[PDB]
């Protein structure tokens, strides 16, 4: 989930400024224009911080967690009690961090979003570049900072 | 005819109380949903290029270039609306998405269903597929003998 | 090798028509401007002023710039450049421009694509001319063209 809704006991120790902004709950993106288009779209599943295609099936076409061919755009927020996902279509800059299939991921690395919506090096259809190294936050969850830029000919 | 407002009078007055299927006509200009953050540009008008994708078309030199109906590697942007007075044709930019009613081809028009793969011909109409990313959301809606449209989301070029 | 270097003179300039004013290196930012365009800005490498630009890391050190460059590289076009700062304005390539760019040393209608220094060339094709070269130095070409973002021809 974007923010577990979790009542803890203990306030986290969360002080020092520096190394405070690589979180699952820090939507959006590091760097924000004012005329970047967002367009919200029912979606079925978790497709948080990962690329998203449409799926039509009665019930209008909804968003899911996917990539390659299929890709539409990126999820960079979700309202769960409406049950909408924040989309930036792949025809506009994007920056900041999402979803990695594994550690493996450093800088200057191109990258390519596979069939669960993951960024995984190299084939490619769009134009990606990774800006920082892998981070772990989770058991298995790995956030990597990605520059997307349009799509790649050929 | 080929106008964007129907070129013909209407025999009878104001009359659909419904709300449903209202917006199948050739005169709703623009997308069904529409982005503050839309970039538009307008040219001079070479012919009908209403609803239909667009070039960039240029002459001798002596007179500014021009948009013509055209497609395939030389697709520019699609037209969105035309001003007729001013010969002005409405462009949205390929760099710029796009959701709407456009122009479909009159061959296999029955063939066209949601989640298909179109592309534009040389005459800038929708056809059924190979550079374009461009998905029908809907069937195919007749409005006349030849004119027939169809709801599709445009996302940018494709690779290969 | 400056966008707009200063200089005295004991004399005033004369200015006898209002045609064929804009063909100079000062000339910064697009001949037609969308109010909904998006404009970023780098630290600048080299001067990749009226370049495509691509991005290049360092040692990790320092943040990334933006250098002249193109091909499979490119990220954007810079538009303008800040003598006091050093920050280059980018326009990426998701977004359509449309100016007068440096040519490599073409009519209307052909297609050009960005080299390895940035400079835009005759034949993927990444823009189309608008006009003629128009030569400002010895080795200076620059050109009117539409950038229309990438397609495999």
């Amino acid at each position: 989930m974007k923010n577990p809704q979790h009542d803890a006991s203990l306030l986290s120790n969360s002080n020092e400024f520096r190394d405070k902004n690589v979180e699952f709950f820090a939507s959006g993106g590091t760097r924000t224009s004012k005329f970047d288009k967002l367009e919200n779209h029912p979606f079925l599943g978790y497709p948080y911080k990962r690329g998203v295609k449409r799926v039509i099936q009665h019930y209008e076409p909804h968003v899911e967690a996917g990539g390659g061919e299929d890709l539409y755009g990126i999820c960079i927020d979700i309202d769960e009690f409406s049950k909408t996902a924040t989309i930036v279509p792949i025809t506009n800059n994007f920056e900041g961090y999402l979803v990695a299939k594994d550690s493996t991921v450093k800088v200057k690395d191109k990258l390519i979003f596979n069939k669960d919506g993951a960024l995984e090096k190299v084939k490619a259809t769009i134009n990606a570049t990774a800006l920082t190294d892998a981070k772990q936050i989770s058991n298995e969850v790995y956030l990597v900072k990605v520059a997307v830029f349009g799509n790649k000919a050929m | 005819a080929l106008m964007k407002n129907p070129q013909q009078d209407s025999g009878l007055l104001s009359n659909s109380i419904d709300f449903r299927d209202q917006n199948l006509i050739f005169s709703n200009s623009g997308g069904v949903c529409t982005s503050s953050k839309d970039k538009i540009e307008n040219y001079p008008a070479k012919g009908y290029p209403y609803k239909r994708g667009v070039k960039l078309s240029f002459g001798d030199g002596t007179t500014e270039l021009e948009v013509e109906a055209g497609g395939g590697d030389d697709l520019y942007g699609v037209c969105s609306d035309i001003d007729e007075f001013s010969g002005m044709a409405t462009v949205i930019p390929i760099t710029n998405n796009f959701t709407g009613y456009l122009t479909l081809k009159k061959d296999g028009q029955n063939g066209v269903n949601p989640g298909d793969k179109l592309n534009f011909n040389q005459h800038g109409e929708l056809e059924k597929v190979k550079s374009v990313n461009a998905i029908a959301l809907s069937k195919a809606h007749k409005l006349t003998e030849d004119l027939f449209i169809v709801l599709a989301s445009v996302f940018g070029n494709r690779a290969i």
